[PDB]
RNA sequence: UGGCGCCCGAACAGGGACUUGA
């Protein structure tokens, strides 16, 4: 009694059918394996096909005994399927529902028919062969999950459009059906769905076995009023190795979409460098005290609730340091939907300012995914400090919507090159050169006084010898500084301000800007005889070139 | 009889995966989708087909009704063949020479006429739920899709009896259809230009199915001109003129150069020499006149660079080889409130591509001085275009910025 | 046995900046 229409299924082009010979197994799993198919060939899934069938599949039973088929090389012939659900809902996403239940639908895979021009391509043979087909979707198959949720989603059709207060989501074969009715009515309707699925041959568990909320879905501990993840337990021991250091910061990532304040850069910079698993890394200073600081946070139990379409999004985004933002999306205080964290220093040099908007792109990004629309951000950023850089500065960039919220972590522009001359200043005509084959650079400068330095480098590439004689210059100079470079790297690595690098020569250039009040750099191509740019290369190149 | 449609050789199915949308979007999607599926123009399909195409709701120019484009771009690109050598749709040169453009829309006449059953598989598109909550709802065209470089190319054939009592009765007027749209050009007053087109669109009522290329003019490289020439402007100056002398070969700076021979402030005025000054002068001629040895190569793509100059100005040059600009210009600003800079990339991009269109008669290919994920997420709420161009994203270097 | 999220590494392709030799 499973009237479910058939999804045609085709073999790639050019390709045939599976041809392995099955391996021979054990006594005992030989006679579990005939028991199994006999009662299954009783149950009307499988029949017999003789030597006709030149096609075949191997077969083995794992511990009752599990029959599992290997459709490896089926499931690579096999035409490509869309499984349209790639993704999963975000608990924070979902809505508050009065009652809910699981309903999982026994036998998922093996009530839904399989074509009938596709069943001879599904053989498999037991050792005394006994050659059998599959007459309804096998497990393991690739095709088996798209199928099989279509043909759900069908059935569910007639049922869904007479019921459409009642949310039904299906993740793999478990029905998670939201009423926010009654729990007399609910029980009604839900008795009502299970003898709807019963009518197309899909059984459910009694009422009696349906599973008790909170529901534990892929990590998520889902109440019908709250949500909120499976319970996160951090090893307490001292010799941190790479593994564990990688199940710590994945569990803490998992933590950190509730959680509020997790830090997990410190560990995940722990990483860098490291490829075997038996590395005892011990935990440095810098990141004993942030797995503290995690651990306090994740004593506690932190419940997040449900979106409320009729509530206006908010996402409040804060700053804690070392290119770590964390964004509490919420709709009433604290209430928050979701919360999270955005520590991913996009490229070697960037700010405050670049970080946030692309933290707002990320919240942007996934709002969208989940909700389908930005919420009304409360960034800490000044109005005009944000007007002073998407306005001088070379991007597209654009924020939705967002007010300003007076957190002590204030987003500001840590130095702003001057877009004119300094009059009374002293011009810096910088420049560097490495060596090709000995790694040994020079860097120096001179200016309109007649001032000359340069100090010998090693092991620093070209674009180091750059950035290190704008260095010279920023420290062997007064307050208002005309710096000459005349490296398009250099320009890129300063006209964009970044607040903080990875590099330490360009932490030291930006720390030196920073106490500068008036910095000007300018740009003069190479090899031009320009100014003191050759006056300088015939100095930084002398044992060079 | 449907015309066979058939892919480029070694060439398989879009599998492209659908960008997530906003709640709006999808809920005109579903209302305008259903209503197709009702009229037949689409139908649904199970999870047999892997083929699908991104699909995006805007809200055409002047208009409240919501209308639905598919990103057909990848499967524009497999049918290459089909649509540029089996059926292609030739250029009017003489389009870029009239007073006056329309850009009407004929993609809703693409729908009378069916599609080949062996193709309609790979025009599957997927329309996203939200959340994901439930599956998102799959579709397929049954009729020429709109979007689809193919569909003016089999439509072609009924569009040239369509046109052809207007194109009898008024030889003047110069008709080019490239994708969806309908480019009518003209050399006839605005009001009486538009009284032809009317006249045009009863013609193709019956049937049942703004732009001043005159007005364009490319946008020379100006030298700043002053009269107190401090070290700091003629550095700036020189290193511009010897940038542009990779677009120009005629371009000089030794004279300039030998100004700035000592080591001088940069806030020194030093006064230019005759010979300078007659260097400059030559700088000048050469900046104000056109490229020379560059042409329009049609078996080679287009494309397209944008940069943002601030303050809502921004420039843009259209070149097939670097440093080979067949067009610069610069897009004025129109709208965005001296807050909006992906609206502003946006119209602009559209701008941009239009004279593509237009002149050459293909979209460029963009180079976007934008965040993927800014642009991924912005650019379809104030897209108003039944096309959409090739574009990448790329970080705009400081010297080619300045023009 | 496969898929998915994140990190590290390598081989890849093009785009940009730069150095040296011819
Ligand atoms: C795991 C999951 C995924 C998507 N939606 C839901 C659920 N499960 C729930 O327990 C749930 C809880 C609260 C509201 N909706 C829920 N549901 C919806 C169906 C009623
Ligand atoms: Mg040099």
């Amino acid at each position: 009694i499973s009237p479910i229409e058939t999804v045609p299924v085709k073999l790639k082009p050019g390709m045939d059918g599976p041809k392995v010979k099955q391996w021979p197994l054990t006594e005992e799993k030989i006679k579990a394996l005939v028991e199994i198919c006999t009662e299954m060939e009783k149950e009307g899934k499988i029949s017999k096909i003789g030597p006709e069938n030149p096609y075949n599949t191997p077969v083995f039973a794992i511990k009752k005994w599990r029959k599992l088929v290997d459709f490896r090389e089926l499931n690579k012939r096999t035409q490509d399927f869309w499984e349209v659900q790639l993704g999963i809902p975000h608990p924070a996403g979902l809505k508050k529902k009065k009652s809910v239940t699981v309903l999982d639908v026994g036998d998922a895979y093996f009530s839904v028919p399989l074509d009938e021009d596709f069943r001879k391509y599904t053989a498999f043979t037991i050792p005394s062969g006994i050659r059998y087909q599959y007459n309804v979707l096998p497990q393991g198959w690739k095709g088996s999950p798209a199928i099989f949720q279509s043909s759900m989603t069908k059935i569910l059709e007639p049922f869904k459009k007479q019921n459409p207060d009642i949310v039904i989501y299906q993740y793999m074969d478990d029905l998670y059906v939201g009423s926010d009715l009654e729990i007399g009515q609910h029980r009604t309707k839900i008795e009502e769905l299970r003898q709807h699925l019963l009518r197309w041959g899909l059984t459910t568990p009694d009422k009696k076995h349906q599973k008790e909320p909170p529901f534990l879905w892929m990590g998520y501990e889902l109440h019908p009023d709250k949500w909120t993840v499976q319970p996160i337990v951090l090893p307490e021991k001292d010799s941190w190795t790479v593994n564990d250091i990688c199940k710590l910061v994945g569990k803490l990532n998992w933590a950190s979409q509730i959680y509020p304040g997790i830090k997990v850069r410190q560990l995940s910079k722990l990483l860098r460098g490291t490829k075997a698993l038996t590395e005892v890394i011990p935990l440095t200073e810098e990141a004993e005290l942030e797995l503290a600081e995690n651990r306090e946070i994740l004593k506690e139990p932190v419940h997040g609730v449900y979106y409320d379409p009729s509530k206006d999004l908010i996402a409040e985004i804060q700053k804690q340091g070392q290119g770590q933002w964390t964004y509490q999306i919420y709709q009433e205080p604290f209430k928050n939907l979701k919360t999270g964290k955005y520590a991913r220093m996009r490229g070697a040099h960037t700010n405050d300012v670049k970080q946030l908007t692309e933290a707002v792109q990320k919240i942007t990004t996934e709002s969208i995914v989940i909700w389908g629309k930005t919420p009304k951000f409360k960034l800490p950023i000044q109005k005009e400090t944000w007007e002073t850089w998407w306005t001088e500065y070379w991007q597209a960039t654009w924020i939705p919507e967002w007010e300003f919220v007076n957190t002590p972590p204030l987003v500001k522009l840590w130095y702003q090159l001057e877009k004119e001359p300094i009059v009374g200043a002293e011009t810096f005509y910088v420049d560097g050169a490495a060596n090709r084959e000995t790694k040994l650079g020079k860097a120096g400068y001179v200016t309109n006084k007649g001032r000359q330095k340069v100090v010998p480098l090693t092991n620093t590439t070209n674009q180091k010898t750059q950035l290190q004689a704008i260095y010279l210059a920023l420290q062997d100079s007064g307050l208002e500084v005309n710096i000459v470079t005349d490296s398009q790297y250099a320009l890129g690595i300063i006209q964009a301000q970044p607040d903080k690098s990875e590099s330490e020569l360009v932490n030291q250039i930006i720390e030196q800007l920073i106490k500068k009040e008036k910095v000007y750099l300018a740009w003069v191509p190479a090899h031009k005889g320009i100014g003191g740019n050759e006056q300088v290369d015939k100095l930084v190149s002398a044992g060079i070139r | 009889e449907t015309v066979p449609v058939k892919l480029k050789p070694g060439m398989d199915g879009p599998k492209v995966k659908q960008w997530p949308l906003t709640e709006e979007k999808i809920k005109a999607l579903v209302e305008i989708c259903t209503e197709m599926e009702k009229e037949g123009k689409i139908s649904k399909i199970g999870p047999e087909n892997p083929y699908n195409t991104p699909v995006f709701a805007i809200k055409k120019k002047d208009s409240t009704k919501w209308r639905k484009l598919v990103d057909f771009r990848e499967l524009n690109k497999r049918t290459q063949d089909f649509w540029e050598v089996q059926l292609g749709i030739p250029h009017p040169a003489g389009l870029k020479k009239k007073k006056s453009v329309t850009v009407l829309d004929v993609g809703d006449a693409y729908f009378s006429v069916p599609l080949d059953e062996d193709f309609r598989k790979y025009t599957a598109f997927t329309i996203p739920s939200i959340n994901n909550e439930t599956p998102g709802i799959r579709y397929q065209y049954n009729v020429l899709p709109q979007g689809w470089k193919g569909s003016p190319a089999i439509f072609q054939s009924s569009m040239t009896k369509i046109l052809e009592p207007f194109k009898k009765q008024n030889p003047d007027i110069v008709i080019y259809q490239y994708m969806d749209d309908l480019y009518v050009g003209s050399d006839l007053e605005i009001g009486q230009h538009r009284t032809k087109i009317e006249e045009l669109r009863q013609h193709l009522l019956r049937w049942g199915l703004e732009l001043h290329p005159d007005k364009w003019t490319v946008q020379p490289i100006v030298l700043p001109e002053k009269d107190s020439w401090t070290v700091n402007d003629i550095q700036k100056l020189v290193g511009k003129l010897n940038w542009a002398s990779q677009i120009y070969p005629g371009i000089k700076v030794r004279q300039l150069s030998k100004l700035l021979r000592g080591t001088k402030a940069l806030t020194e005025v030093i006064p230019l020499t005759e010979e300078a000054e007659l260097e400059l002068a030559e700088n000048r001629e050469i900046l104000k006149e056109p490229v020379h040895g560059v042409y329009y190569d049609p078996s080679k793509d287009l494309i397209a660079e944008i940069q943002k100059q601030g303050q809502g100005q921004w420039t843009y040059q259209i070149y097939q080889e670097p440093f080979k600009n067949l067009k610069t210009g610069k897009y004025a600003r129109m709208r965005g409130a001296h807050t909006n800079d992906v609206k502003q990339l946006t119209e602009a991009v559209q701008k941009i591509t239009t004279e593509s269109i237009v002149i050459w008669g293909k979209t460029p290919k963009f180079k976007l001085p934008i965040q993927k994920e800014t642009w991924e997420t912005w650019w379809t709420e104030y897209w108003q275009a039944t096309w959409i161009p090739e574009w990448e994203f790329v970080n705009t270097p400081p010297l080619v910025k300045l023009w």
